[PDB]
């Protein structure tokens, strides 16, 4: 750790029974910061049904997300990510159920169309932040590699 | 008020009927959405009842007669 | 949350975080929006939580003022164990608390 | 009391004639004004390096029934010169024939804003008196710029071809 | 740690435990003694049932 | 110093090849530069070197009007010919100790990939501290001086750091002394919004703004030959809605602006 | 748990009875529409809405539209694209707006 | 002269605004008396139903838009009431027209470009 | 340069001779700075007659 | 706070 001048005196209430104060010039010559790393994963499996696989063509997505990532479904090298936001482009081959009468009429008007695929993308956790240092990309050998893979 | 509800205590006598003589007060008011006795002064819900307590305004039996009244008026209408 | 000290809170009064609260007073805030018609839908409202509205923040203190709060610790010995003050917003990510109790 | 404008009966021969053309689509109420936006622009950009001024100036209305469907008919107007007695002329475009013959000469004598009037006045309140049939050709839209702050007092003519 | 309404087990349909899969947190039967001595009987009923 | 922007390296955690010390070392030594800009409240710098050696701030290109300070605040090291550097930091002018790490959070942008953000003091002053002496004013020895002693880096002269606090001062010691027409009447007569032929042959008698139809006969412009005695009730409509009499003279019905078509 | 503390039975969810907010939208869908429907008439309603089977236990048809009212299949479809287009006009489909985006 | 400007208006709106004869009544003259108005000039306009099967033939092969919003958009009544305006017209379905990889000039009423 | 300008809001003068006076808002660190002058330059600088 | 502003005179100028 670090080593630095320490007055001992009773401030206005805030060294009051074992809480320290500390100055503005600790954080602005960055001495108690740390740097701490992250893991996170993303799993397609086979289920069922289908093959779950990793694509970038995500439904009801903002530009935002889209431009950050690249075409296969891989974060950039060397991004920023703030937390909440897509990595990894997953999907799951889903099958088809039936809707409340309601959600029929408002279909019927928009066309709204869907496909047979359930978004279940991976995404940072919220409340936090950073940047990113590493990908790899694994694959059981037999199976069909990606292009950055 | 925001600070003390000592007062309102001296008014009825009971700690946890304040409890109950100002939820009474306040039903009216959240959902039934009735006109207040006190001027508001920015205040939620609670706040203009235990304000209204310590004048000798709401009690169990004011919120009785303010309804019994206030039922057979009613009950005057419907046939 | 840690707890910290405060010289400047009154004893009826207590800090609290504001992403904290935010995240805590979700169902009240999704009220107090169609009430105010920012927000057209449930839907449409929880997705004015990220994008940093001034009135996100405005209604959060409308919300939170005269809504007093419990504060507890482990162990509980005695009946003073939880108390009831009201909350400070404040800039921190920490509990903060009146030194006299 | 209506005033019948003033007409003439013409004849007319092949003129080779040379300008820019391009197609447009917009209701006809803005027809006088993007006709004479077009007109602005070929003839502030002829004169910007021309020495000499013409007599006369040539706009040409086009039609082009699209071979896909006959719901869309696309139009040309162009703005284009004449031949004069003038030798050195610097002048974009390719050459346009005038598709002569018979044809009917409407002549304009007054303001600025009445020459939409001036082509307002097409399809409702006059001829069938003299129960007129136009053929396959060419609309011709001839002014005099050079003599024209009021709104300006320009001699304009329009020409539609009429069959017999 | 926050949890405004967040996800259940499937025996006792009660929240969950932690930061991490979004909890909600515990309140131990000591505290239902500390409440008790206030004679605030409707929190009681609110911090079980609703 | 704001930013850096830098070649070979896509994050300021990777390594790069030919150095001594890692790459957010370059950045804890880029903070302490100083540099005093004249005219500029943003300008860049550029660094292209090569070689083995210590970079030092004489290596890179400068500007007319960024006066150095250090000339051997050491940057890096380089240890293998070959290297080459390209580096632009940019450099902006303000106050406090935000990093713009609130530029990033006030404001989202779209960033190229590949900048770096620095973490910037934008305060010259370091350590100042006073002692108070006794001025000798032959009747008035209670009077004293201000002795005002000043420890900083470069990019400042003193005086404007002393003359620009009174500046600060008596903007605040002042405020305690001195302190204690209708929308479719003014637009053409075609953008009126009426129906196929009402409106736009009232352009042809000149009449481009609703206030000068108002200001018209009703008589003699239904008595043109080219209004049509339908069109009777668009202008009755308008001149009704609105609350308009016939030839009632409107004050000023254009602006500085008049222009037709 | 390593201490005797916790055990496979605290972690694992039951996604099955419905999502807090979820299940408030279905009623905000369901008020929606009734107050859409009422920009519209009686036999224009009765056409578009149990055919969908909207707040009726069953699913009407184009057969049991037809042998009711007279014989007409035909131009009931058609009625619905005159119930579809004054509401894809922009002015009663505000509260159709976020709806749309699920 | 003056009823000139009904022929492209007309190209630009057999949209949004239903434009019956007498909201055609609008152009400054009478129901009866637009129409020979319009007769010796044209020889043929309520023109405008050819517009209207014209007008929605640019959305039936050129836009990928179905079939129901073309029989309302262009503003004719019903999706048999366009119909019945389309095999007078066009002889054909226009399920059996644009679904057909060829289409030529049959039924397609010309604008008119006097 | 970008400062903060505050205009007096309210002055509660319940008699003369007393008196209190707010302000808001200012830039940081700027309420001890003006009124620790201010303390000073009314404890000790002022006419008198005694 | 008038003589404040006196007693700065020296640095408006």
């Amino acid at each position: 750790g670090q080593n630095m001048r320490v007055a001992f005196m009773p401030w206005n209430g805030y060294n009051f029974e074992d809480s320290i104060l500390v100055s503005e010039r600790v954080v602005q010559e960055d001495r108690f910061t740390t740097i701490h790393i992250q893991e996170l994963a993303c799993v397609s499996r086979d289920t069922k049904l289908g093959p779950e696989e990793i694509t970038a063509d995500i439904p009801n997505v903002g530009e935002a997300a889209l431009s950050k990532l690249d075409e296969s479904g891989i974060v950039y090298i060397g991004a920023e990510v703030t937390g909440g936001d897509i990595l990894v482009g997953k999907v799951t081959p889903k099958g088809e159920t039936q809707l409340t009468p309601e959600e029929k009429l408002l279909r019927a008007i928009f066309g709204e169309k869907a496909s047979d695929v359930k978004d279940s993308s991976l995404r940072v956790p919220n409340g936090v932040s950073g940047t990113v240092i590493d990908v790899q990309v694994f694959t059981r050998d037999g199976v069909e590699k990606d292009k950055r893979a | 008020a925001r600070v003390t509800v000592q007062d309102a205590v001296e008014k009825i006598g009971n700690r946890f009927d304040l409890v109950l003589v100002a939820a009474r007060r306040a039903r009216q008011m959240q959902v039934g959405g009735k006109d207040p006795l006190v001027p508001e002064e920015n205040d939620k819900t609670t706040v203009i009842a235990l304000r209204e307590i310590e004048e000798g305004l709401i009690n169990n039996q004011i919120l009785d007669v303010r309804e019994r009244q206030e039922q057979q008026e009613q009950e005057a209408a419907e046939l | 949350s840690v707890i910290t000290v405060g010289p400047y809170l009154r004893l009826h009064q207590c800090g609290l975080p504001k992403k904290m609260a935010l995240e805590l007073f979700k169902p009240f805030i999704y009220g107090k929006l169609e009430l105010r018609g920012l927000a057209t839908t449930i839907k449409a409202a929880k997705k004015m939580v990220e994008r940093e509205e001034a009135v996100v923040w405005d209604i959060l203190d409308e919300v939170i003022r005269e809504h007093p709060v419990l504060l507890n610790r482990a162990p509980t010995l005695h009946r003073l164990g939880i108390q009831a003050f009201e909350p400070v917003l404040i800039e921190g990510k920490a509990i903060q608390l009146h030194p006299l109790v | 009391e209506f005033t019948m404008p003033e007409h003439k009966f013409v004849t007319l021969e092949d003129t080779p004639l040379i300008g820019v053309t391009q197609s447009y689509s917009c209701s006809l109420e803005q027809i006088s004004d993007f006709r004479h936006e077009m007109r602005y622009q070929f003839w502030h950009d002829f004169l910007g390096n021309a020495p000499t001024i013409p007599p006369v100036l040539y706009g040409l209305n086009e039609t082009r029934p699209s071979q896909d469907k006959d719901d869309e008919q696309e139009v040309f107007y162009t703005t284009a010169l004449a031949q004069d007695q003038a030798d050195g002329y610097v002048l974009t475009g390719h050459p346009v024939m005038l598709q002569g013959g018979e044809y009917v000469m409407f002549t304009y004598e007054g303001l600025g804003t009445g020459v939409q009037e001036f082509i307002l006045t097409v399809y409702g309140t006059c001829m069938p008196m003299l129960n007129l049939t136009r053929r396959k050709g060419q609309d011709i839209e001839r002014y005099y710029p050079a003599e024209d702050d009021r709104p300006i007092n320009l001699r304009c003519e329009l020409l539609i071809p009429i069959r017999r | 740690h926050a949890r405004s309404t967040g996800s259940y087990s499937l025996v006792t349909q009660q929240p969950l435990g932690g930061k991490a899969q979004f909890g909600g947190q515990r309140f131990g039967e000591m505290e239902v003694w500390a409440l008790e001595a206030y004679g605030a009987a409707y929190t009681l009923q609110e911090m079980l049932t609703v | 110093v704001t930013e850096v922007e830098i070649d070979g390296v896509l994050h300021e955690y990777s390594t790069k090849e030919g150095v001594q010390e890692d790459i957010l070392e370059i950045l804890l030594n880029l903070k302490g530069l100083a540099v005093r800009v004249q005219g500029k409240d943003e300008v860049i710098l550029t660094l292209n070197k090569s070689g083995i050696g210590p970079v030092t701030a004489a290596d890179i290109t400068h500007d007319g009007d960024v006066e150095i300070v250090k000339p051997q605040h050491v940057i890096c090291h380089l240890t293998d010919e070959n290297a080459s550097i390209s580096m632009r930091i940019k450099v902006q002018r303000g106050r406090g100790y935000v990093p713009a790490s609130t530029r990033i959070h006030s404001e989202e942008d779209e960033r190229p990939i590949g900048r770096l953000l620095v973490d910037a003091c934008y305060s010259p002053v370091e350590r100042i501290a006073y002692n108070v002496e006794a001025a000798r004013v032959e009747q008035r020895t209670d009077l004293d001086k201000l002795v005002i002693e000043m420890e900083t880096n470069g990019t400042i002269d003193p005086e404007e750091a002393i003359r620009r606090a009174a500046t600060i001062l008596a903007e605040q010691l002042e405020a305690f002394v001195d302190l204690r027409f209708d929308p479719i009447l003014l637009r053409p007569v075609d953008d009126l919004e009426l129906t196929v032929r009402s409106a736009n042959c009232l352009k042809a008698e000149a009449i481009h703004y609703i206030g000068d139809l108002v200001q018209r006969t009703e008589v003699e412009l239904l008595k043109t030959p080219n209004l049509g005695k339908k069109s009777l009730t668009e202008i009755k409509d308008v001149l009704a809605s609105r609350g308009l009499s016939l030839g009632m003279r409107l004050e000023n019905w254009p602006p500085a602006s008049i222009a037709d078509e | 748990g390593d201490d005797e503390d916790s055990h496979l039975g605290d972690f694992i969810e039951d996604t099955t009875l419905e999502l807090p907010l979820d299940s408030a939208t279905t009623e905000s869908l369901r008020a929606a529409t009734h107050d859409v429907l009422a920009g519209l008439t009686a036999r224009e309603a009765k056409v578009l809405r149990m055919r969908f089977g909207i707040d009726m236990n069953t699913d009407y048809t184009l057969e049991e539209v037809g042998k009711q009212f007279d014989v007409t299949r035909e131009r009931i479809r058609q009625i619905e694209a005159k119930a579809l287009r004054k509401l894809r006009h922009p002015s009663r489909s505000e509260v159709l707006r976020s709806f749309l985006d699920d | 002269g003056i009823i000139r400007d009904l022929l492209i208006w007309l190209e630009g709106h057999l949209d949004q605004p239903l434009s019956l004869d007498n909201v055609a009544a609008k152009a400054g003259y009478s129901k009866w008396h637009l129409q020979r108005m319009f007769k010796d000039v044209t020889g043929h306009i309520g023109y405008i139903r050819a517009r209207r099967l014209s007008k929605s033939a640019v959305a039936l092969r050129l836009t990928a838009r179905p079939i129901l919003d073309i029989a309302l958009q262009y503003r004719f009544d019903s999706q048999q009431t366009f119909t019945r305006a389309f095999k007078k017209q066009f002889a054909q379905t226009p399920a059996l027209y644009r679904r057909s990889p060829e289409w030529s000039a049959f039924g397609i009423r010309p604008p008119l470009r006097l | 340069t970008e400062f903060l300008k505050p205009r007096l809001v309210d002055i509660e003068q319940v008699s003369s001779t007393h008196a209190k006076v707010t302000l808001e808002p200012l830039e940081r660190g700027f309420g001890h700075t003006l009124g620790n002058a201010l303390r000073r330059i009314l404890l000790s600088s002022m006419p008198g007659c005694a």
